[PDB]
């Protein structure tokens, strides 16, 4: 099979680390700094 | 002033909703004078005032549709009697009350002598109206219908061409239009339509 | 829609509600009515000291003057701004730097008529607008060479891009100045449009109406001024900005258009502009079109807070407090030089 | 838009290889291979359970903290100019973080469900055994995403309520009925969650 | 009791519609016509004696309709006397 | 007896109709709640009237909870799978719906309630619209009633 | 007036262009009429059965009252 | 008889470097060329 | 012997059919709002008019539920695979109709009731291009019946 | 004998004809509406023969339902894999050419009522276009219907 | 016995307990000193008491470590996969609760600063409001070590 | 017995220690970078002292190079899938959290310094939040050793 | 005997090795290279000072060549699954490293150069800061040399 | 022996070979030769030596053709599994790199060029520059002979 019970769940397991992960960079990614500072 | 009124019936076609419209139309009909002197601004009522007639005409044309269709609020008006038939199965054919208990929609057939005594007199035959089979009658039916009916007033439209052509005297117009052109009609369209008859 | 309140405030947040906090501030009708029954102006200045914008205009000299108030709030405007640039962060930053835009375009035709003429560049500086201020050295020191200038704007100042719709700087001696400064704000709000439709969303909801009408007006007061000048038809075309309401062959019947009646004419086809030349006299004693202008102008920032996740908040505020300014000082110039009579011609807020 | 860009198109290539892939199965026939069953039940329940939980508790606290901070901005930058503000509008981080509690009291309590099996042929682990993964999955993602929900709702509407209260001190106290409206939200999530798990049981 | 002319003359015109349609559907039901046939309460276990049952059913139906063209009745009366009060 | 697996897709069935209709709810509320903040400073006048949008929000927020409960009363270890998947159809008929109910809901309670600040006389209309737009919701809770209760 | 060859030849084209599939397209569209006709007689039969089938689909007398109601629906929603 | 892991581990590393491919050649095609001190005198 | 697995695509074409329509009614109903918003500030006695596009997205609405609660009647526990399937292509027949006519719908409303407040005269131009769009849902609620009822 | 999935390809061709063309309809009916919501504020006298785009669209659909409607009356329980497949084609020919078209009518409809606001004359060669966009569609139908009587 | 894979579900929520935390410290401490450095600018004096952000991010990231080390002292060779499955719940659980709870704290601490940095009266306002988030991290951080402790 | 494929995991727990710890670096590297370029113009004499944040992006690359070293030295044959799973959790621990700590390092060090050269009482507080986010990547290595050693 | 399959992930090793690392190494020259470009405009003075971030690049090119050498001459048809792995263990660690090096390198020396132009003193700390990007190139070279010849 | 399929590896590596230096070189030829419009209006004399980018991009197109042609000549039908994935791995390794190759020479010379018509003198840190550019290609392709004849 191109797939077995542990590949399985090992799939599911990393793709619901692979979405956290994703949220997490896009965030980080987004993450900016100002060009000017106050008087 | 018949043909609009006529395909509206085509595609509304139902006794009893034809009814209903010929209701309101003979109740704007007969009050038009109180209408036409209290006006008022409502813009879709008073335009409707003023189809008033159309809708006359539309609403007969859908009761007498309605009747061909043997529809009246999607059913049937049983007058003439069903041309189809149930028992000659039974006799010529080999149906049973096992058959009756085993097969929850069964059949009928048309090839045993004894089940059809020839097409509904005026209309389709009620029957239609509760067999489940009914759509594969009604829309072969209303679709080659709805064909010959749409050709037939297309052809009737390049007729018009000739009188317009004929006052204008326009020979040329009529000799490789016209002509031309219904010839091109008649062959393709109006063949299909011998043929579907 | 662009869903904005999900991430608006991730990084525009505090800024929201730190300029809905001075929207707060502006003056209301009731301080506007207090403040038009000032005898002198230091009664303007006591009246004024209780509002929101209080001790600012008592640091200065016991004669005040319009010029002073006007200087004052003017500053205290500026300062308020650079705060809020500031702390932005990049899209909100390029936002109010489209807003500064338009004080630096200005400012260049204040530099440019100075070199053509051949004046000390430096010296006409202290007279821009702080708003539209050059930081860029390289629009400095030009030495009244009008091709310096004009290759310091393209290489060193964001107004290169607008100026790409002309040519070189003998366009700046080839037209009346009006022309060039029209042309760079047509470029100037189409491409301001442009970026708040990318933006999308809540933004563009809130902003496009402001700019539809500032095009629009534009393009109404653009036609009506023309008829007594040499300004040709085809100018008139070229300077309408495309993002109005008007563009579908509006902006060609004003083109075609010789008579206050033709513009009317046009204005017929747009109720919510028809109801302003309506209620536009224009004769003495009543109120112009410019005024009813300046009238829905602040209807539209006042109504753009009905919006929460945005950008439009921002030119809402800067707008509504600019009007206010000029009606600070408008009301200034009725007690200095007692004409009570006209006072009531500012334009409300909030 | 690069990121975005990129989740569009990973999503377009995984759709069209479930898609590509389900034609081929059918037109070849191998039905008997893509049997769901099978992945369905050699998953093991375990797994859903435990998934089911970790998201019952994270997908909850998500909604709380999106909530708080979408709130928290408006609430400080509107307290710049109006003082006041800090000890009214928290209300709205409050019930932004009853989400997080509700995420809690369901995970703790989905997590007292929890029991090994000592089995491995499916027969064996049975259906009591297999429902209670399942149930306890979609349990904890029905809690967890209703939280979500509720969250940003309250996070989005607290932030608008303390904006508006900046302006004008008398109004927040009825614009909070859209709050109370919006945690009525995650209480159903709760309730559901709670009739989900009532009948269940590993062992 | 009060209302609008507007309505009261919607009501008669309602009010008559159903007892039309109504007198209808209860005369073809009693006449136990084949058309109507699904929509009569019948049992399975009636269709082994013979068809009188469900004749019996059908003027069940038929009744029925009967009775709710005499409430159209009233309710016809009942709007015309409002229409006549305005 | 039924096969193992069979629950599955009625305990999705169940938390579907829940979490799509919280989605639909949470949108709806989310919008109208961010119009009627920014409405009350211009016209305080009106808060209790434009409140009502959250309230069809919070109908389409009960039209899932129903579903959900019912799911969750008919759900148990051994059902057939032909009642699991419609179990699951009654679940995503309400709460897709809902989810589509709600964003309707949202955008309308904003636009019409940044319309009445303006003009007093649109309330009406918005009444209406609101009112058709839950109707969408409504028609999921009824194909949703029909599947679970078949 | 005066003739041109290029512009009468791509007028004459046109019209025939446009004839043979106006004829075509026009054939296809009459079916619009059997297209709205079975819905017309569609949206009845399942409006009827999804209203008055209800009251008529009942076995004793209060059924009446049914009718009463369900038929007042059914005569609104027809209408509509 | 480890078709399933092999299959797996070519699919999924391959996936990863198509993807690392893909990006690093966006990211360098969207380079910014930066002669914005150039661009306004040759447009 | 009909597998158990069959029956699920009648539940899913009963769904479909009734969440795409729901979708398309959603944002039929929901830019027309926007547009009835918009215009009633300006021109209030145009709310009544300027309503119908709402009442169409409405129409798509029921052609939704119609189809959907068809199918759901049609179930049965041991479905055959061919009706099954049939009752899938009816579902998202429908559904997809209903989307696409909704869109129209709405897209047609909000930028016309926009046109009206300006100019009265293009009512009539509405309300043709209005129902030319609702007559995509009812093309799709043809089709759909008739692979039901096949 | 014949395999039982055949029927699921089928019916994905009687549901892609009709849902593809009307997707495409739909596009068009759209930005031909708002193009004729446009012009008409300036030219009102235009509205009537400027519809022709919207009228044109709706003949898309038209196409898209008669290939779905043969398709149907095509299917049965027994057939064979080849004659889905050749159904599964028709449907997709003329639905998704049918879609191109539609994006053809609609732009060109959008652009043509503008530009003839300003300038009468455009009208006939709006026309013109519109013709060579539809006869896309017809094209569709023509694969469409060869392949499904095969 | 038990399978020979099952300590990989183990090892992943241990590295998603460490990542998912880390990751959300570290926004939080970029967005909040950020902030930090923005209030400097202008006022000096007060950035020993402005730290405060960045410290709860160090919080939210201890929470991490400690339910990280606790989940790979489990970390057996002959782990069931029961407990297996445990520690992953574990893991996501803090993980995702960290993430989220760096997220909040990050944004809230930016905020609060540049608020502080007008209007000293907010400082209180900024702790109180951040503590709310950082329980969170506790609340993640408990079913975490619920779990692990099964 | 050792399935033949184990080494797989052990050899991507080095992989991952050594390329995320060096994104991450590289990341703090660069955007701290910029920001000493963009200070200097203005500020020379602070140039030596700036050049903190980049060390401490260093400082996790060499966090990423402890563990990844680590790994490989225990990369035998013959490993477990015991040990290769607990060898890839070490690896992604370090990478990962060395990976948000240097966004971290980055984005604060590019606005500490710029602050820095406009208010020299700065440094202190850049230091302490430079300080907090490294200890993430300590931990990031603390979680990576305790799992490689177990 | 070993699976034949294991070439290729020794192949994949020798891939990755060399196009990550002459991918960075690109984004490093053509940065820096424009970077040099604008720079020189004014100060032609400085073209064989500014030139080093290039060949800063160029030595992580160097890199790659180096690792992905030693790849394929250990390459064999006999090669274990262990020894293939850990080759594209290697490849990977200089690679995806050299890559973020890539980044760093070009990166810093673009905003470097532009300012040593407007300020020379920048240039030590612009070398600095090259140094430490590369040496992250190097930590990559160390780990992947370790992986290729274990 | 070998699978039949095997073959298919040394065919994309060929191809690729071919092709994705064939990409890279269309890029950089491409944005040399807008560099090269954009200066030539201003500065047609410079023009005749302006040119040399597109030159070296060439240079990666013959690359690319000399490693394609060599794994076509080494093509076989009996060819070894092991030595068609050296093949693939040789294709790729000068494809991709002459991708990077090709991409550090095309901004190269778009800024390079950009800049010369300004300042002459850059001429020589450009040329240098476009060397180290190409000899990533050249590494490419000393990565690829090694594979292919190995």
């Amino acid at each position: 099979g191109f797939f077995s019970p542990g590949i399985w769940m090992g799939l599911l397991t990393t793709l619901f680390m692979l979405f956290i992960f994703t949220y997490g960079l896009h965030m980080i990614l987004s993450l900016k700094t100002m060009d000017r500072f106050d008087d | 002033v018949i043909t609009f009124p006529f395909l509206f019936a085509v595609m509304f076609g139902d006794f009893g909703h034809g009814i209903l419209m010929t209701l309101f139309a003979v109740w704007m009909v007969l009050r038009e004078s109180r209408i036409l002197s209290q006006k008022n601004e409502n813009e879709m009522f008073s335009m409707v005032f003023s189809g008033r007639y159309i809708i006359l005409l539309m609403g007969l044309f859908s009761i007498y549709t309605g009747l061909i269709y043997n529809d009246c609020f999607s059913k049937s008006l049983n007058i003439f009697g069903s041309s189809w038939s149930v028992r000659p199965m039974f006799t010529i054919g080999n149906w049973t009350e096992e058959t009756l208990l085993g097969s929850s929609v069964l059949q009928l057939n048309p090839a045993i002598p004894g089940v059809f005594g020839g097409p509904y007199p005026f209309g389709i035959d009620p029957i239609w109206n509760i067999a489940t089979n009914k759509l594969t009658f009604l829309n072969s039916f209303k679709m080659k219908m709805s064909v010959i009916l749409g050709i037939i007033h297309m052809l009737f439209g390049v007729s018009l061409s000739l009188f317009n052509h004929i006052y204008f005297k326009k020979p040329l117009n009529i000799y490789f239009g016209f002509i031309p052109e219904i010839i091109f009609m008649s062959s393709l369209f109006g063949y299909l339509v011998i043929l579907i008859f | 829609s662009f869903f904005p309140e999900l991430y608006f405030n991730v990084d525009n947040g505090y800024l929201e509600g730190l300029v809905r906090g001075l929207k707060a501030g502006v003056l209301s009708q009731a301080d506007y009515l207090n403040l038009v029954q000032c005898e002198t102006l230091e009664d303007l200045k006591l009246h004024l000291q209780s509002t929101d914008y209080g001790n600012f205009l008592a640091n200065e000299a016991s004669p005040l003057t319009v010029s002073v108030i006007d200087d004052k709030l003017k500053e205290k405007m500026v300062v308020e701004f650079r705060h809020m640039r500031n702390h932005a962060y990049e899209p909100l930053a390029s936002f109010l730097d489209f807003i500064t835009y338009s004080y630096m375009i200005d400012n260049v035709i204040l530099l440019i008529t100075g070199t053509l003429h051949q004046r000390s560049i430096a010296e006409l500086v202290p007279k821009c607008h702080p708003l539209g201020s050059f930081e860029q050295m390289e629009a400095v020191n030009i030495a009244q060479t009008p091709a310096e200038l004009y290759n310091a704007i393209l290489v060193d100042t964001p107004l290169a891009a607008f100026f790409q719709d002309c040519i070189s700087e003998q366009d700046l001696d080839e037209m009346n100045i009006e022309i060039i400064r029209n042309t760079l704000y047509k470029a100037y709000l189409e491409s301001f449009y442009k970026f708040c439709t990318l933006l999308g969303g809540t933004t563009a909801d809130a902003m496009c109406p402001i700019l539809e009408f500032e095009a629009d007006r534009r393009a109404f007061i653009i036609t009506i001024n023309s008829f007594g000048t040499e300004l040709s038809k085809e100018d008139r075309a070229k300077l309408f900005p495309h993002c109005g309401r008007l563009y579908p062959e509006g902006l060609a019947q004003l083109a075609r258009a010789d008579d206050y009646e033709q513009v009317k004419n046009v204005a017929d086809y747009y109720p919510e502009y028809k109801l302003l030349f309506e209620g536009a006299g224009s004769n003495p004693g009543d109120k112009t079109l410019e005024d009813r202008f300046f009238e829905h102008e602040v209807k539209l920032n006042k109504l753009a807070f009905l919006n929460q996740f945005h950008f439009g908040v921002f030119y809402a505020f800067v707008k509504l407090k600019e009007q206010e300014c000029r009606n600070i000082v408008w009301i200034a110039e009725c007690i200095a030089q007692r004409h009570r009579a006209k006072i009531d011609n500012y334009i409300p807020i909030f | 838009t690069g990121l975005e860009l990129l989740y569009l198109g990973i999503f377009v290539a995984f759709w069209a290889c479930m898609i590509v892939v389900g034609i081929c199965y059918t037109i070849f026939d191998l039905g008997f291979r893509f049997d769901v069953a099978w992945f369905l039940t050699e998953t093991s329940p375990f797994m859903w359970s435990n998934l089911g939980i970790g998201l019952a508790i994270s997908l909850s606290v998500v909604g709380a903290a999106w909530g708080i901070y979408i709130t928290g901005s408006s609430i400080i930058g509107g307290g710049v100019k109006a003082p006041r503000i800090k000890t009214k509008n928290l209300v709205s981080i409050i019930f932004c973080e009853a989400v997080a509690i509700y995420g809690i009291i369901m995970a703790i309590v989905i997590s007292n469900m929890a029991e090994p099996f000592s089995a491995t042929d499916p027969k064996a682990i049975g259906h009591r055994n297999y429902h209670a993964g399942y149930s306890m999955f979609g349990a904890g993602l029905t809690v967890g995403l209703s939280n979500l929900f509720c969250g940003v709702c309250v996070g989005i509407v607290g932030s608008g309520a303390a904006l508006a209260d900046a302006q004008n001190p008398s109004l927040f106290v009825k614009i909070l009925i859209v709050e109370i409206f919006g945690s009525a939200i995650g209480l159903f999530g709760v309730i559901v969650a709670i009739l989900q798990t009532s009948r269940v049981k590993m062992g | 009791l009060c209302c609008g002319p507007k309505l009261a003359a919607c009501g008669i015109v309602l009010s008559a519609w159903g007892v039309i349609m109504l007198i209808m559907l209860g005369i073809f039901f009693n006449v136990h016509s084949a058309v109507l046939i699904e929509d009569v309460p019948f049992t399975e276990k009636d269709f082994e004696n013979g068809p009188q049952n469900i004749y019996n059913l059908y003027e069940q139906v038929s009744y029925n309709c009967f009775i709710a063209a005499g409430l159209y009745l009233l309710l016809g009366g009942f709007s015309f006397c409002q229409v006549r009060l305005n | 007896n039924n096969p193992e697996y069979s629950s599955f897709f009625g305990v999705m069935g169940a938390s579907s109709a829940m979490v799509f209709s919280a989605m639909g709810a949470a949108y709806g509320t989310a919008k109208s709640g961010t119009g009627i903040a920014a409405m009350s400073v211009m016209r305080p006048e009106l808060i209790m009237k434009s409140i009502i949008p959250v309230v069809m929000a919070g109908i389409i927020a009960i039209y899932g909870l129903v579903v959900a409960v019912l799911i969750a009363n008919s759900l148990t270890d051994g059902i057939t799978l032909y009642r699991s998947f419609l179990q699951l159809g009654a679940g995503l008929s309400v709460g897709l719906s809902g989810l589509a109910a709600g964003f309707a809901i949202g955008i309308v309670g904003d636009a019409g309630v940044r319309g009445t600040a303006q003009q007093p006389r649109l309330f009406v209309g918005m009444i209406l619209i609101l009112i058709f737009a839950e109707v969408l919701g409504l028609y999921g809770l009824i194909v949703a009633l029909i599947l679970s209760t078949k | 007036e005066v003739f041109d060859f290029g512009d009468t030849m791509v007028h004459q084209a046109i019209h025939t262009i446009e004839y043979c599939l106006g004829c075509i397209s026009n054939t296809a569209s009459y079916l619009r009429l059997w297209a709205l006709s079975l819905a017309h007689a569609q949206l009845s039969e399942v409006l009827w059965t999804m209203v008055i089938h209800i009251g008529l689909h009942v076995r004793s007398l209060a059924g009446g009252l049914g009718l009463f109601f369900i038929f007042a629906a059914f005569a609104t929603l027809t209408v509509a | 008889l480890e078709y399933s892991v092999v299959f797996n581990l070519v699919l999924w590393i391959m996936t990863g470097l198509a993807l690392a491919v893909i990006i690093t050649s966006y990211n360098i095609w969207n380079m910014d060329p930066g002669y914005d001190s150039i661009i306004y005198r040759m447009t």
